[PDB]
RNA sequence: ACCGAUAGUGAACCAGUACCGUGAGGGAAAGGUGAAAAGCACCCCGGAAGGGGAGUGAAAUAGAACCUGAAACCGUGUGCUUACAAGUAGUCAGAGCCCGUUAAUGGGUGAUGGCGUGCCUUUUGUAGAAUGAACCGGCGAGUUACGAUUUGAUGCAAGGUU
RNA sequence: UAACUUGGGAGUCAGAACAUGGGUGAUAAGGUCCGUGUUCGAAAGGGAAACAGCCCAGACCACCAGCUAAGGUCCCAAAAU
RNA sequence: GACAAUGGUAGGAGAGCGUUCUAAGGGCGUUGAAGCAUGAUCGUAAGGACAUGUGGAGCGCUUAGAAGUGAGAAUGCCGGUG
């Protein structure tokens, strides 16, 4: 099977309505103030839950 | 007469007809040959007589 | 044309089955780099008219000059050496326009050489008169001998 | 107060001071034209022509003698290699109604 | 006041680059930096370098205060395409477009 | 010279009427109500806008048929499922849902356009003699 | 001498595309489909300049019918009465009168009824 | 009254080359900074690439396939508009909103109503579920020579013409 | 208000429906083959729901004017509940 | 001034638009040519101007002459891009 008609710009972009990524789930590190992924060690300062890793 | 004011004698000159240059001329497309058959072909047509 | 363009001997691909348009040579006219259909071909543009019409045309151009008052008859050109400056002065004193056709009876070397470099001045003989030169000129400057020779011929 | 006047094969409802556009009249800009075919006069006193209100008149001043906006008349018949393109600007006269009667 | 930086002919497809640009368009510089650092896509480090270069010339060329800047513009245009091929079955080859991007970041203090 | 009046929402005034179905023939009442809803009875009728009025029909259960339509006029519908034809006779529909009977009869006489849908939404039918629209202050309307 | 294609082609195609301004998608962009639509537009406009006269006469007649029925007269009998009365006001003017001043229209209706 | 970089040689350029074929053989693509190289010292982000300044220059928006830079196509922003609607996508009618021109009985958008089944080819007849075109651009088809005939024009004329 | 003669240039040689006079077929076919006429072909507009060939009627262009044809006048949908 | 005609395929006839080049005349141009882009401009049509931006060196106009003179379709050729 092959496309019977080409896909218009309108239709392609309607389809791509939901094709996107989201901002990461990130919060400011309580230790160093830099952003980090929640539930991950902070790479800037190496801290997690107030302790060094 | 002047070279910047030349004029041929009235009726002595006529523009040639060009076929196959669009529908408005009336000789576009089939170029006055009609449709199909031996006489519509490049180089076609029977020998005179 | 397609014959003259280089290469093109073989059939580029088989007649049927490939999905392409059928083609017979890479040098066919619809191909980039192909042979030209018709187009210019070397030839002459010269043609003839009856001698009586040639003579009538020459007379008509000369009469047109005579009727526009662009005909000046001078006794002679006594030039011993070529001198563009003197010929330019002669034209100014005769009060000639920019475009002058000078007619001598026979080839006059010094007159030709003196007038040769002046824009708008052309020199000819009585035998060499032709419709383009006469018509192009605004004024004709003809010696008495040349005028008599022209009158004899035409 | 309004009147029904007939001009240019049409009928126009007019009030004094109104600008109107009509089929080209044979008059010059700035001239005064007189419409002599009044079918009806309405307002405080109504007059019904049968067909025309006798003696009733409408005067107007000719502001402009113009040509309408260009129309490109184009038609074709598919598969028949047959089409025709023409331009058209319809003449018009613009006037201002001065006086009814 | 505005400062600009451009990375020309990055060998990443514009569709891909713009997925990430859409996240930072119009955000504060520090937040955008964090988004780029913590977003796991191939174009994130490149876009981050463009953003840092724009902030750097905001500071150096225009003596702008970098802590008040926002990503005013972020976009990817198409660069020239590298044309390649992949051999497929039965002697056939099929084209491969290695597309490139021009990545522009403009940071602004809003004044 | 162009001088034709055009109604628009700034100058349209829609009234409310009440019409009594009792003793009336379904189709004839329906055609008149449809005219009212479309605004064909207004000198300012403008086809591209709704110049019509709201209509309340009361006593829908007392609408009447001629001939044997009560038993022989069948309303069919299809569920878009194979074999999904369902039918109900005109008399049974008058018994069980007279409002729907009147509404479908009237709406079938309105154009199948967005505007025709909107105009048909101004119809309110009640099987009994009461309606809940005293707040709209509707006037009685006499047919024909 | 050779005449290369030059600029005339682009000029002509641009005229057609600009005539297609406002159309949907490819129809304001690509010469071939814009040309097709501009052709259809010309044909439609020629047809509709004629259909518009029918449409406005129909509108006027509808409005006159409404006014007449408000005066307890059908459009058909009102027009017959006006004809017999010798009144030549056309449907456009009759509609505009009915909309703008009811007293004048009532007088016209009375003239018609008297004529009948 | 030959071409002007898809033209003209196949080849304006390191071309009978690259490339293809066992071989005979087939056979491309690819021109342009600027007047001058004055071809961007120096600073800044970056490993680099790339960029922002500074400077050269008339111009760098002429910075290296560097004159101009169309279209398809891809983005960013925005005035109007759109989530009860059945669309060959326009046309005619038409409110609302936003603008203000080669100043013209203006421009952009379009709630809603009427009408309306692309184009070409080929056919008795095609919305056709017959053919053809993914799109855009360039290129792409009654010509020339010599004879014949007819018509127009012109010169001369019982002659006309080499 | 044409007609004919002479000369330059053609295209056409697949036709279709409808009505009617006939053959063929089965007083079958949107069949087939002849005669006669119209329309289509090469004809847009109105009617016949949609519908080349049926009914009305032949679009030089513009109008938000009027009268009619076939066909229609309760609503869709113009005009007689 | 009157009043008559003006649907149209194959096809016949006529009048024109535009392109490159040549001749002659007459002009424009670094105080900005051609080309490109935009615009609410003009002509019965093919099409013709004007303004602004870009561009950076050539180009109109009149009369005549000559043609590699006009593309939307050829499962056309080449390039680019979907
Ligand atoms: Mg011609
Ligand atoms: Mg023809
Ligand atoms: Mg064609
Ligand atoms: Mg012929
Ligand atoms: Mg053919
Ligand atoms: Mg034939
Ligand atoms: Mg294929
Ligand atoms: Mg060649
Ligand atoms: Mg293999
Ligand atoms: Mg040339
Ligand atoms: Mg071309
Ligand atoms: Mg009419
Ligand atoms: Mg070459
Ligand atoms: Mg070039
Ligand atoms: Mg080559
Ligand atoms: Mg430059
Ligand atoms: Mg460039
Ligand atoms: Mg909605
Ligand atoms: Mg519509
Ligand atoms: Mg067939
Ligand atoms: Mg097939
Ligand atoms: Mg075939
Ligand atoms: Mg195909
Ligand atoms: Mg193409
Ligand atoms: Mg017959
Ligand atoms: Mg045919
Ligand atoms: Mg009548
Ligand atoms: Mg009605
Ligand atoms: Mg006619
Ligand atoms: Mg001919
Ligand atoms: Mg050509
Ligand atoms: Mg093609
Ligand atoms: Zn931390």
């Amino acid at each position: 099977a092959v496309p019977k008609r080409r896909t218009s710009k309108t239709r392609k972009n309607k389809r791509r309505t939901h094709f996107k990524i989201s901002v990461p789930g990130m919060t400011e590190c309580p230790n160093c103030g830099e952003y980090k992924l929640s539930h991950r060690v902070c790479k800037n300062c190496g801290s997690y839950n107030g302790e060094e890793v | 007469m002047k070279l910047h004011e030349l004029k041929p004698a009235e009726g002595s000159r006529k523009e040639r007809n060009r076929v196959g240059r669009g529908v408005a001329t009336g000789n576009g497309k089939t170029s006055g040959r009609g449709h199909k058959g031996q006489k519509a072909r490049s180089g076609g047509g029977v020998r005179p007589g | 044309n397609r014959s003259a363009v280089s290469g093109g001997g073989r059939k580029p691909w088989k007649q049927k089955g490939t999905g392409r348009a059928r083609q017979g040579t890479i040098r066919a006219p619809q191909w980039r780099g192909g042979g030209i259909v018709f187009g210019p071909t070397p030839r002459s543009y010269a043609y003839k008219m009856p001698k009586k019409m040639r003579r009538l045309a020459l007379r008509s151009a000369l009469s047109f000059k005579a009727q526009e008052n662009g005909l000046t008859v001078v006794d002679a050109f006594n030039f011993e050496a070529p001198k563009t400056k003197e010929f330019k002065n002669v034209l100014s004193t005769l009060e000639q326009p920019k475009k002058v056709l000078v007619v001598t009876e026979n080839e006059d070397v010094n007159v030709e050489l003196s007038a040769r470099n002046i824009p708008g001045v052309q020199v000819t003989t009585a035998q060499g008169l032709n419709v383009l030169d006469i018509t192009n000129a605004d004024s004709l400057v003809i010696t008495e001998a040349a005028a008599k020779k022209v009158e004899e011929v035409l | 107060m309004f009147a029904i006047i007939e001009t240019g094969g049409k009928q126009i409802k007019v009030e004094e001071g109104q600008e109107i556009f009509v089929e080209k009249l044979d008059v010059n800009e700035g001239d005064t034209f007189t419409f002599d075919k009044v079918l009806f006069v309405g307002g405080d006193s109504v007059k019904v022509g049968a067909p025309t209100v006798e003696g009733a008149t409408v005067t107007a001043t000719v502001n402009k003698q113009g040509r309408g906006k260009k129309i490109t008349v184009f038609t074709y018949k598919r598969r028949k290699n047959s089409k025709r393109k023409k331009g058209h600007r319809q003449p018009y006269t613009k006037l201002t109604i001065d006086k009814i009667n | 006041m505005e400062a600009k930086a451009v990375a020309r002919t990055i060998r990443i497809a514009p569709r891909k680059v713009r997925l990430v640009l859409d996240l930072i368009r119009g955000k504060n510089a520090a937040e955008a930096i964090a988004i780029l650092k913590l977003t796991n896509k191939a174009s994130s480090p490149v876009i981050e370098k463009v953003l840092m270069s724009a902030l750097a010339n905001a500071e150096h060329n225009y003596d702008m205060n970098t802590d008040e800047l926002v990503v005013k513009e972020a976009y990817a245009n198409e660069g020239p395409t590298l044309k390649r091929f992949r051999p497929r079955a039965q002697g056939r080859a099929s084209a491969i477009n290695k597309r490139t991007s021009h990545i522009t970041i403009v940071v602004s203090d809003g004044k | 010279m162009r001088q034709t009046f055009m109604a628009n929402e700034s100058n349209i005034e829609r009234k409310w009427y009440v019409i009594d179905a009792e003793g009336q023939t379904l189709g004839r009442l329906s055609s008149e109500v449809a005219s009212i809803l479309r605004g064909k009875n207004k000198v300012t009728y403008t086809p591209h806008v709704d110049t019509g009025d709201y209509v309340i029909v009361i006593n829908a259960s007392k609408i009447e048929f001629t001939g044997n339509k009560e038993t022989d006029k069948v309303y069919y519908r299809h569920s878009n499922h194979p074999g999904g034809i369902k039918s109900i006779t005109a008399g049974e529909l008058r018994r069980t849902n007279p409002e729907r009977l009147i509404e479908n009869s009237i709406k079938g006489m309105l154009p199948s356009t967005r505007l025709g849908e909107k105009q048909g939404k101004k119809l309110f039918v009640y099987g009994g003699a009461e309606h809940p629209h005293a707040a709209q202050q509707p006037e009685n309307y006499e047919l024909r | 001498p050779r005449v290369k294609g030059g600029t005339v082609t682009r000029a002509r195609r641009k005229k057609t595309i600009k005539l297609a301004k406002g159309y949907f998608g490819s129809k304001h962009t690509l010469y071939k489909v814009a040309k097709q639509q501009v052709m259809k537009s010309g044909q439609y406009a020629f047809r509709d300049r004629r259909q518009r006269k029918r449409d406005f006469r129909k509108l006027w007649i509808t409005r006159i019918n409404a006014a007449a029925r408000q005066h307890e007269m059908s459009y058909s009998r009102l027009m017959n009465g006006l004809k017999k009365a010798g009144i030549d006001i056309n449907r456009k003017m009759l509609s505009e009168i009915a909309i703008s001043d009811e007293k004048a229209f009532a007088q016209l209706v009375t003239k018609a009824k008297d004529a009948l």
